[PDB]
């Protein structure tokens, strides 16, 4: 081990504000409004109505 | 270190201050109460001349 | 596994971190590992280590699960048999005293 | 023994509130004359409080209802005859998980984490005495403890209550906490108007998911239940205002959502306000609902196939490639690689669920 | 005078403080509890001062 070969995969990131093009797997619920909730748009998170 | 007239909770072993100080502490070996002090005294003026 | 003690951290991912032991985030201690190749790989293989490999969703801190009920991979419900597309959860290790 | 109960008229709970009950101890920092403001998971003041029935008159009345465990309860029950005994904690209630159960016997109270399969209709009976008629079998088992009782002898017969005994359980880091109280009362039928202030008692680790829960009652066997009761309410999180005392024991608190005064006060950091006009703030809208949104691709990215190929490249020639429309999913290559080395530097790992971003490169290389 | 004292209090408000972001949503989205405290405290200590 330190002579054996490694596959090495680097990831960079991007949010910006353009269109998503990769998400994580997590499942959207139902839109509600008029009432103070924890909200999560594209990753972009924060509480209000 | 001193003794201490404090009276501790059976399983209790430290004593808190108002300003989250230690106050008292009870001595594992000997169960007794010792309160602690700073040995540092605040107020002490120097009156000098020139 | 060697590879995987860097999972036993606060705050990391892997199946190891996400569906087998988990710890807090706020955790006050200390984590100890050592090589023990030396009384744990048989010269056949020793195959009685089993880690979990499939979960619905990742466990608290400190939890432990210990069900051992198929797991549903698939569109179409399944039932005590494996068949397609369903699974054991437990998986066993492969530890042989040559492995690397 | 596995056998159904019959005669009993329906689980039909009336309800009430519950004025200044349940106040317990968060964390467990030692306190002591001071006032501080601590964000928990509080029983909140005057809320509705389910009540249970256990009595017969010659129509009998048992109720043992399955109930949900969501972020902990609050228990109380006014007895006499000590009819109630335990309860039942778990998710499933069956072979398949593990579950918690705590009995308490003539002489012991017995808690036990282990895999369980209960019946239809789990109780305890007493003649003398003639018990553990709730589960036949459980297993393989995790955990054991003995320690001393909390109730007394299920035989005897008066007119009133006479003690009143107050619970709180939660379930935090793979721990079961217990927090509880004991007083005489004489009251006829409704919980007593008060504060409470419950002490730990137990910090059980037990390491189990638990979503539903049930109580166990106790029959005298033709057969025949004392008159008992017993209350059931959920905590939920609040800010709370807490005075502890030279002992390190709390002796009055305020919930800070409950009206405009209490606003006042937990605001001022005082159990009393002058006259006059106070500027208050955070009028405890909290929000109890949390929705995602997220577009519309179900595709999964290709890191199988990435991570497959026969030749990556040279270190000197890298090879870039984008990665676009799909769904990042690192757990699909849990059976593969085992990645030895995973460090994330602009972002933590567990939050890559969470994330959506523009566009992603990926670069491939052996070293 | 005293507009002027209230604008630059409300547009103080962008500043990083030396955190990664201003935006105090776009840390606990992106960073785990227990490293987001070292950015949520930069934060709290500047708007604290202003
Ligand atoms: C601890 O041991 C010392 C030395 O034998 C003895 O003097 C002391 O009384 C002991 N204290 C307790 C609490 O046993
Ligand atoms: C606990 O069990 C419920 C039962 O459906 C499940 O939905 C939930 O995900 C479980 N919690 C954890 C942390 O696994
Ligand atoms: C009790 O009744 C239920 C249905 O009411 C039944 O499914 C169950 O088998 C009964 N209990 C036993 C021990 O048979
Ligand atoms: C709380 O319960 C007591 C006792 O029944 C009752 O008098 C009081 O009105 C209740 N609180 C409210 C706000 O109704
Ligand atoms: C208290 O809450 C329960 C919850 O279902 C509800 O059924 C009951 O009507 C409520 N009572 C009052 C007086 O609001
Ligand atoms: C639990 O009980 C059921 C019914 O008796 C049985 O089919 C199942 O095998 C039991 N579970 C275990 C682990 O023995
Ligand atoms: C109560 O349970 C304990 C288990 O530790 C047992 O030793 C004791 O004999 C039991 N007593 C009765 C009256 O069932
Ligand atoms: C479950 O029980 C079986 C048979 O008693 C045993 O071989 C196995 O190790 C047990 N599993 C656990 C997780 O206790
Ligand atoms: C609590 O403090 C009181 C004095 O306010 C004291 O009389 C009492 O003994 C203390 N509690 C215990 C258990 O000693
Ligand atoms: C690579 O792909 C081939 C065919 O698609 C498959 O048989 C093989 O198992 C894959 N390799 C790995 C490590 O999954
Ligand atoms: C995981 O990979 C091993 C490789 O030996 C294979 O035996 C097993 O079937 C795989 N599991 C799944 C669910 O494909």
């Amino acid at each position: 081990v330190g002579y054996q070969p490694y596959r090495v995969v680097v990831l960079s990131f991007e949010l910006l504000n353009a269109p998503a093009t990769v998400c994580g797997p997590k499942k959207s619920t139902n839109l509600i409004k008029n009432k103070c909730v924890n909200f999560n748009f594209n990753g972009l998170t924060g509480t209000g109505v | 270190l001193t003794e201490s007239n404090k009276k501790f909770l059976p399983f209790q072993q430290f004593g808190r201050d108002i300003a989250d100080t230690t106050d008292a502490v009870r001595d594992p070996q000997t169960l007794e109460i010792l309160d602690i002090t700073p040995c540092s005294f605040g107020g002490v003026s120097v009156i000098t001349p020139g | 596994r060697g590879d995987e003690v860097r999972q036993i951290a606060p705050g990391q991912t892997g199946k190891i971190a996400d569906y087998n032991y988990k710890l807090p985030d706020d955790f006050t201690g200390c984590v100890i590992a050592w090589n023990s190749n030396n009384l744990d790989s048989k010269v056949g293989g020793n195959y009685n280590y089993l880690y979990r490999l499939f979960r619905k969703s990742n466990l608290k801190p400190f939890e432990r699960d210990i069900s051992t009920e198929i797991y549903q991979a698939g569109s179409t419900p399944c039932n005590g048999v494996e068949g397609f597309n369903c699974y054991f959860p437990l998986q066993s290790y492969g530890f042989h005293p040559t492995n690397g | 023994q596995c056998v159904n109960l019959t005669g009993r008229a329906t689980i039909q709970p009336s309800f009430t509130n519950s004025s200044h009950r349940g106040v317990y101890y968060p964390d467990t920092i030692f306190r002591s004359n001071s006032l501080v403001l601590s964000q928990g998971y509080f029983l909140p003041f005057y809320s509705n409080i389910s009540w249970y029935y256990a009595l017969t008159k010659a129509e009998k009345r048992v109720d043992n209802p399955i109930l949900d465990f969501k972020d902990g309860i609050y228990f109380a029950a006014t007895e006499k005859s000590n009819i109630v005994r335990g309860w039942i904690f778990g998710t499933t209630l069956d072979n398949t998980s593990q579950s918690l159960l705590i009995v308490n016997n003539a002489t012991n109270v017995i808690i036990k984490v282990c895999n369980f399969q209960f019946c239809y209709d789990p109780y305890l009976s007493g003649y003398s005495t003639r018990e553990f008629a709730v589960y036949s079998s459980y297993a393989n088992c995790t955990f054991e403890y003995v320690s001393k009782p909390f109730m007394l002898d299920i035989s005897g017969k008066s007119g009133l209550f006479d003690t009143l005994r107050e619970f709180v359980f939660r379930n935090v880091d793979g721990y079961f906490k217990i927090y509880s109280k004991y007083s005489p009362v004489n009251v006829n039928s409704n919980l007593p108007t008060g504060f409470s202030a419950l002490e730990p008692l137990v910090e059980l680790p037990a390491g189990i998911n638990i979503t539903r829960f049930r109580t166990l009652l106790t029959i005298h066997r033709g057969w025949t239940v004392f008159s008992a009761a017993y209350y059931v309410g959920y905590l939920a999180p609040r800010t709370f205002m807490l005075k502890y005392n030279e002992n390190g024991t709390i002796t009055d608190a305020v919930d800070c959502s409950l009206d405009p005064l209490s606003e006042a006060k937990c605001t001022l950091k005082s159990f009393t306000v002058e006259k006059g006009i106070y500027q208050t703030s955070n009028f405890r809208v909290q929000p109890t609902d949390s929705i995602v949104r997220f577009p519309n691709i179900t595709n999964l990215c290709p890191f199988g196939e990435v991570f497959n190929a026969t030749t990556f490249a040279s270190v000197y020639a890298w090879n870039r490639k984008r990665i676009s429309n799909c769904v990042a999913d690192y757990s699909v290559l849990y059976n593969s690689t085992s990645f030895s080395t995973f460090k994330c530097y602009g972002v933590s790992p567990t939050k890559l669920n969470d994330l959506c971003f523009t566009n992603v490169y990926a670069d491939s290389f052996v070293v | 005078q005293n507009a002027q004292a209230l604008n630059t209090l409300v547009k103080q408000l962008s500043s990083n403080f030396g955190a990664i972001s201003s935006v105090l949503n776009d840390i606990l989205s992106r960073l785990d509890p227990p490293e987001a405290e070292v950015q949520i405290d930069r934060l709290i200590t500047g708007r604290l001062q202003s």
